[PDB]
């Protein structure tokens, strides 16, 4: 019942939640073969927030989330400590395999 | 229905872990940048304590986030702590070195304190940096090129 | 990379024709060596052909 909700960078078209996240094109993963050569407008987000292993690897992270956003249930109040509440909110994540399996 | 949300006091605190002296509290506004820079070690643990409310009958006011993040400048890294709001309404950090040596995983050097706050509710989502606090504690690249040391002819 | 059990000589191949061809010396250790061309990179495929 997560989301990854940001208080900074909310786009206009929301419901009141916040719960639409407008991710900038600077917070990328900076490898021209994967996400093309070209220069990028901010990008639309509404997801869940997963997270990687910083010690891992074989994954990478092709979007990470913004300096502000947290990803917890936008109806009860925070108790635990959120799961990937900063920067290492992941957006889209991708795995190269040992067999190169993408 | 949306609402404005206000800092009405936070009180940046130098409490010595020593008993015989008192604390140094300085106080500081919501849009400001504290005058010079706060030092927390082991002799010296750092203390800020913060109330927040509406501009209308702001009856302790919470928000749903409220993250302390400390920015390290030199080399990026960067801490994001949560915020406990006392049964007094007031919300309080303390940034010890011997508790919270995990967290920093014991590194030493200059950090920014950033404070996020803002929900669902609130209209503005506030992030302005306390002070500077410094804060001291006790693959898919090319390889190194080697060649190969050959025996001495005599 | 010119390996037995820990690399002996590493350099770099350089482009000629269309293959990339490296000419150098054996060291005086003799053995079994094999040659291993590893290919990591951000994003393309993982190379590796060993001889
Ligand atoms: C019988 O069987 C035995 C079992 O196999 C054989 O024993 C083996 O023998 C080989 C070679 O004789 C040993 O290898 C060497 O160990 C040296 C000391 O070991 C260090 O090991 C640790 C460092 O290694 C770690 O490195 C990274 C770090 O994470 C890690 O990934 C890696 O896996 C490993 O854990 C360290 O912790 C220890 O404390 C020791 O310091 C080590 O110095 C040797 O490295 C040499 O050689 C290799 C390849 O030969 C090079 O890649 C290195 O860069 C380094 O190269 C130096 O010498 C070359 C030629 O000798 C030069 O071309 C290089 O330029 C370089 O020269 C510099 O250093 C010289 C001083 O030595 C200077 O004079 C130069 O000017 C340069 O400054 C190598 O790793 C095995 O450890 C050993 N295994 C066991 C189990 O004993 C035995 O040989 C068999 N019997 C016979 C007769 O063959």
């Amino acid at each position: 019942k997560t989301a990854v909700i940001d208080h900074h960078n909310y786009d206009i078209s929301d419901l009141g939640q916040h719960t639409l996240i407008v991710a900038d094109t600077e917070n990328l993963l900076k490898a021209p073969t994967i996400v093309g050569k070209s220069s990028l407008n901010p990008i639309l987000f509404r997801g869940v927030g997963m997270v990687a292993d910083p010690d891992n690897p074989l994954v990478l992270d092709i979007l990470t989330g913004s300096s502000t956003s947290y990803s917890f249930f936008p109806d009860k109040p925070i108790t635990q400590y959120p799961h990937a509440v900063g920067k290492n909110t992941l957006l889209i994540a991708g795995l190269q395999a040992r067999n190169n399996a993408r | 229905i949306s609402t404005e949300v206000g800092i009405t006091n936070v009180d940046l605190s130098t409490v010595d872990k020593d008993q015989s002296i008192a604390p140094k509290t300085t106080r500081v506004t919501y849009p400001a940048k504290a005058k010079g820079t706060f030092i927390a070690d082991s002799h010296q643990n750092f203390a800020l304590f913060f109330q927040l409310v509406d501009v209308n009958t702001g009856a302790e006011l919470t928000p749903h986030q409220t993250f302390v993040r400390l920015h390290n400048q030199k080399t990026g890294q960067e801490v994001v702590f949560v915020a406990e709001p006392d049964n007094k309404n007031v919300y309080k950090f303390e940034l010890d070195t011997s508790e919270r040596k995990i967290e920093f995983d014991s590194a030493s050097g200059t950090y920014t304190l950033y404070l996020i706050i803002g929900d669902a509710t609130l209209k503005n989502p506030i992030l302005w940096n306390v002070a500077d606090v410094v804060i001291k504690f006790p693959l898919f690249t090319p390889k190194q090129e080697i060649q190969h040391l050959f025996r001495e002819p005599e | 990379e010119f390996v037995r059990i820990d690399p002996f000589v590493r350099t770099f191949l350089k482009k000629k024709g269309g293959k990339y061809s490296v000419q150098f010396k054996l060291p005086d250790v003799y053995g079994v060596f094999q040659f291993k061309v590893d290919y990591n990179r951000l994003g393309y495929t993982h190379l590796y052909s060993s001889t």
